[PDB]
């Protein structure tokens, strides 16, 4: 419905904020396993035996 | 005449043809708008002007379809351009628009009339009342009139050197026309196209007139041989308008340093 | 229809608010993950229980 | 009051917000005071043709509308976007009289969204119309006893017509596919017919003059303004403005900014006309809002004393004392002058 | 049948920028720092 | 996460510099063009 | 490396300047600007625009 | 095709002459074509009712087709 | 409406005229003219990122 | 009025524009839907009250 998209803009930029902070979420979500799991800067291997 | 018919050409638009959308003074803010614009790096036609073959004159006033506006722009040097006559039909039936520039004076006409097979003005004051009146026969039944000052008031070329950059936008929605206009000087012209640089178009006047129009006739001012009928070097460009979504930059003075499109390219959307 | 826009936007701003409550609590059980992580796995933790 | 108790403890507290009541009003409107021609408009002889309806180009002239109301009995004033009375008080500045005339009938189709022979054909208005619409009866002044055939109306056309566009075509109508440029019998006809108005006709088809009037209120040069005496201007003072119908309070001040020629109206980040043009001598002015705040308390416990220190929140001072007799809101709430040495803090 | 449905509706999952093997390899680095180092991998070079 | 264009893709390992999704980061790096790894 | 504290402080100014810039949404509204309704439109529509 | 529809294309062009005529400003042309066009829809109210309608009556046609 | 038109076998009775999911809108459609059975899916979108 | 006729009008197809050109006076105040779009959608059930 491009006219409801027309008449959607006169309500101001509403979305800007919830796409941002849909994507601030996402960029959290994506650190909370950074910082929790990428602890070491080296991937040690265990010996063969 | 036996014209024989000329090659179009392209040129890009590069950053230019942007005007004001409004009479609202805006500082220092990044203002988006929603308004016909020309696309940043857009094909314009390249016509040009001269006398070929040294002295056979060149038809190269097309009737260019006006669809939703125009760029017209010059780099002209002396008054040889001249009319942005407008038409839907272009015949004795339909009502018309007339913009002359004689002398100092725009005398806008808005009337209905016959025009001639190849129109134009005389630059040249004629002897001994002037016979500058040959693009049409006589108005039929008029709408409207109006007479003001010329819509340039650039100084002539003098010694030369420096030749004007007369840029103008034409738009004509809902029963209204506007008119927006820029001048500025040319250091070189080797290329012989548009500056890459940024220039504001502010508005002039509005026409109330609701007239349909479909087609862009353009004219010339020529008097006579300095055979038959012959002009200078001269070159104008045209460029579509379509709508378009842009982003405009003022500066603590008010003026549109610069502006951004936002569909030219992904980087433009980000932006 | 600008009653239905209204009372969607009024629907997915509720969205976007449980979806920042529940992303904050996430956040805290990350960070709390994390310093378990460290304490317990990168060395031994004196604290009881 | 705000706490809901008899009893404060000791704390500050915030109780409401202190706003500088305006000292006076001024109104500024172009000093031009030639009345508007629109007397000719709705008393002239004979109209113009639907199909080719004249349009008038009104400008630098006050136009008082209240002749319209107390005059002509019969008429019908319905408005789209604008009350009258308020139409009467604001400003203009493309103000447009158009003139018809049309059956009884068909009254109805001079109208924005609106389908029929003469909405379709002669006269269409714009969905976004702003403006008002007068109608009224003409039998009496356009209906000769054998029968009125001047007026002219058009019915057959390929294409509707845009909004505000007028149609004077005469050409053969292409009812057929075959070409005739010609009237003739199959399939020629012609776009337009006439009317032919008598006396003896119903209210129905009795002819009516309507004239309709085309309005945008962005008003930046503001030039058809109506009638308001112009007071005097006062600067560097909270008083309430009406600059072109912008009716507001603040504080007006000389500006810096470099209005251009066909600028008239200056804004900021967040639609606020915080730069406005005098319509009478020429001034770039500067609009900000009065002195405001919040207002708060610091008792010390309604049980230790009432004695209470009042902190007026981001004001300074000097400009804002409590000794000044503007009454900044709540006149009878005052603190003494010189009770204690007034602090200025962060 | 249910996330198409969503989908449809604008509502999209972005997908994580951890895959489950670095995860896993993550897991697998910390348990060989742990086992062949102790706590002192952890504070420096193991 | 999707269809990558503009960037081309490398049998490389890098730090991730533009953080694309599943594993796949971007970078500018050399002449110079727009990375995948 | 102080990017926390800049953060937060754009988090605070984008927030202002969103609650700034939202009274330019009609929302559906004939203005954005109270005067000017009520400058034009009667009491009896003016109290629900 | 009956008689309808030739009445009533007899009416179009008659209505485009009284067009002709209001606009070359001459009254008594455009009165005459008054008389006319109204006799003509008696004919056509005549001839709805179920009533033979004339047609030596009416004035002759030109070059239809 | 706005989508794409395919065959579906979405086996509609014949009292049945129309077709909806578990996000309570359209999905299928019986042609008026002829007993053909239609699923109405918009056009893949996604979204775009620089 | 008070034994009002009721009239059932179905499976036709029904065009509004008879009460527009022709009946040069009526009153067609109408709830729910535009008039032209009354003219325009397609409907299933009609009843009419005189
Ligand atoms: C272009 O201008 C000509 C000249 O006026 C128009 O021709 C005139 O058209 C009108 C209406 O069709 C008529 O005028 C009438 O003429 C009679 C004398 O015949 C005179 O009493 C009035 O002046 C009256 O208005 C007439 O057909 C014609 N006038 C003449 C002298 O030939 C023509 O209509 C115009 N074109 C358009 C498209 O309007
Ligand atoms: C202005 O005039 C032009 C004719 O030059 C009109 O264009 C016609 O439009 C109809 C319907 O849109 C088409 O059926 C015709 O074929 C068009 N004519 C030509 C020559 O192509 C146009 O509709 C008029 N009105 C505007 C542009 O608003
Ligand atoms: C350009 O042409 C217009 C119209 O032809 C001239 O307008 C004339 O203005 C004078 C003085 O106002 C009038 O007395 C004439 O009736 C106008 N029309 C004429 C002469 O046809 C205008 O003067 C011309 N420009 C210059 C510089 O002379
Ligand atoms: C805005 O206007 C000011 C005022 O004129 C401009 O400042 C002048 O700039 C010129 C050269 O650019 C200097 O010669 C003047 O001395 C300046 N005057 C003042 C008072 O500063 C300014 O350049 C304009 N443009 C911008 C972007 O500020
Ligand atoms: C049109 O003309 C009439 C009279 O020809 C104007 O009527 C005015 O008001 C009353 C009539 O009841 C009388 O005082 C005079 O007839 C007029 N007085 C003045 C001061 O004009 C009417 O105002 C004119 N204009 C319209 C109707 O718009
Ligand atoms: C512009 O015209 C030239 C001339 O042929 C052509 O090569 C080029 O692709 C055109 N560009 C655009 C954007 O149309
Ligand atoms: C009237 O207004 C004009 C506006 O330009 C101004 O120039 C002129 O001085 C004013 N005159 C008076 C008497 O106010
Ligand atoms: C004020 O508070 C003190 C502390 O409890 C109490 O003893 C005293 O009675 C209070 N004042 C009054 C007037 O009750
Ligand atoms: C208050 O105003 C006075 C006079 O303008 C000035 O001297 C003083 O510095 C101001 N104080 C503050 C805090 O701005
Ligand atoms: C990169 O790896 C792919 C395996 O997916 C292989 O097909 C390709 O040839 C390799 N390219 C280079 C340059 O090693």
């Amino acid at each position: 419905s491009t006219e409801c998209s027309n008449l959607l803009l006169q309500y101001g930029s509403f979305c800007t904020q919830l796409k941002r902070a849909l994507t601030g979420i996402a960029v959290e979500q994506d650190k909370n396993t950074q910082e929790v799991f990428a602890q070491v800067k080296q991937i040690y291997k265990t010996p063969p035996i | 005449t036996t014209r024989t018919q000329l090659p179009p050409a392209y040129t890009n638009s590069f950053t230019r043809g942007v005007y004001y959308p409004d009479k609202v003074f805006r500082s220092s803010v990044l203002h988006s708008t929603q308004d016909l614009f020309l696309p940043f790096f857009s094909n314009v036609t390249w016509f040009h002007v001269i006398s070929g073959t040294n002295g056979t004159k060149r038809f190269d006033n097309p009737v260019l379809p006006f669809n939703d506006g125009v760029y017209f722009a010059s780099i002209e040097k002396s008054n040889i351009i001249r009319g942005w006559i407008f038409g839907t039909t272009l015949d004795s039936k339909t009502q018309s628009l007339l913009i002359v520039n004689n002398a100092t004076n725009v005398v806008i006409k808005v009337c209905e009339f016959q025009f001639c097979n190849d129109p134009f003005l005389d630059h040249k004051n004629n002897k001994s009342m002037e016979s500058e009146f040959r693009v049409y026969s006589s108005a039929n039944n008029c709408t409207f009139e109006y007479v003001s000052q010329p819509f340039l008031m650039d100084l002539e070329g003098k010694q030369g050197n420096f030749k004007n950059l007369r840029e103008f936008v034409f738009k004509n929605i809902d029963g209204y026309f506007k008119i927006y206009s820029k001048h500025t000087p040319i250091i070189v012209r080797e290329p012989e196209d548009l500056p890459q640089g940024f220039s504001a178009l502010e508005p002039l006047v509005d026409l109330p007139i609701g007239i349909n129009i479909t087609r862009f006739q353009t004219l010339l001012a020529l008097h006579r041989s300095y055979s038959g009928w012959t002009a200078g070097a001269a070159a104008y460009y045209v460029g579509y308008l379509q709508p378009r979504t842009f982003l405009l930059k003022y500066n603590e003075n008010g003026t549109i340093t610069d502006a951004v499109d936002c569909a030219l390219d992904p980087l433009s959307e980000t932006k | 229809i600008d009653r239905l826009i209204t009372g969607r936007l009024q629907s997915l701003q509720t969205y976007v608010t449980q979806q920042l409550i529940r992303a904050a609590e996430i956040r805290a059980s990350a960070n709390l993950a994390a310093t378990k992580m460290s304490e317990c796995v990168l060395g031994q933790s004196k604290r009881v229980d | 009051c705000t706490l809901k108790s008899f009893t404060v403890e000791k704390g500050i507290y915030q109780t409401s917000n202190f706003r500088v009541q305006p000292t006076e009003s001024i109104v500024r409107f172009p000093n031009i005071t030639n009345l508007c021609p629109f007397d000719e408009v709705f008393n002239a002889t004979r109209f113009a043709s639907v199909y080719a309806w004249n349009r008038k180009r009104i400008s630098n002239c006050v136009a008082d509308y209240s002749v319209l109301y107390n005059l002509a009995p019969f008429f019908t004033f319905k408005c789209y976007g604008v009350s009258p009375t308020k139409l009467n008080d604001l400003c203009f500045t493309n103000v447009y009289a158009d003139s018809f005339v049309i059956r009884g009938d068909e009254v109805r189709q001079i109208a924005p969204g609106q389908t029929g022979n003469i909405a379709d054909y002669n006269y269409k208005l714009p969905d976004d119309f702003t403006g008002c619409v007068i109608a009224w009866n003409s039998n009496k002044l356009d209906s000769k006893v054998s029968g009125n055939y001047n007026y002219l109306y058009r019915l057959f056309r390929k294409s509707n017509l845009k909004p505000f566009e007028r149609d004077i075509s005469t050409e053969i109508y292409q009812a057929g596919n075959k070409p005739c440029n010609g009237v003739a019998g199959f399939n020629c006809y012609f776009p337009l017919r006439s009317y032919s108005f008598r006396p003896t006709y119903g209210v129905g088809h009795q002819p009516y003059r309507v004239v309709v009037l085309s309005f945008e209120l962005l008003h930046a040069p503001a030039t058809v303004c109506g009638p308001k005496k112009s007071t005097n201007l006062v600067k560097n003072k909270c008083v309430n403005f009406n600059f072109n119908g912008l009716k507001g309070t603040g504080v007006l001040t000389e500006s810096n900014k470099k209005f251009l020629p066909f600028q008239q109206f200056g804004r900021d980040i967040a639609d606020t006309t915080d730069a406005v043009r005098d319509p009478q001598t020429l001034e770039i002015l500067d609009i900000t809002p009065c002195s405001f705040g919040g207002v708060s308390v610091i008792t010390p416990g309604t049980n230790t004393s009432n004695q209470v220190a009042v902190l007026y929140q981001g004001v300074n001072c000097t400009e804002v004392p409590v000794a000044i007799h503007a009454d900044q809101l709540t006149p009878t709430w005052r603190v003494y002058s010189t009770g204690s040495n007034v602090f200025q803090t962060r | 049948d249910l996330i198409c449905a969503q989908k449809f509706k604008g509502l999209t999952v972005l997908p994580p920028l951890l895959t489950d093997e670095m995860i896993a390899q993550y897991t697998s680095a910390l348990l060989a720092g742990t086992i062949t180092s102790g706590w002192t991998f952890g504070a420096g070079a193991a | 996460a999707g269809c990558l264009i503009g960037a081309e893709y490398v049998n490389n390992s890098y730090e991730c510099d533009i953080p694309i999704g599943a594993g796949i980061c971007a970078s500018y790096q050399t002449s110079q063009s727009i990375i995948a790894y | 490396a102080l990017g926390k504290l800049q953060d937060v402080v754009n988090h605070n100014a984008q927030a202002l300047n969103t609650l700034v810039k939202q009274l330019s949404s009609k929302f559906g509204a004939i203005s954005s600007v109270l005067n000017d309704i009520f400058s034009r439109l009667d009491p009896p529509e003016a109290e629900v625009q | 095709t009956n008689m309808l529809e030739a009445l009533q294309q007899r009416l179009q062009f008659y209505h485009g002459q009284v067009a002709r005529a209001a606009l070359e400003n001459n009254s008594g042309k455009a009165r005459r074509f008054g008389r006319i066009v109204k006799q003509y829809e008696d004919a056509i109210k005549l001839y709805k009712a179920g009533k033979p309608v004339p047609y030596d009556e009416l004035p002759v046609p030109p070059g239809f087709g």
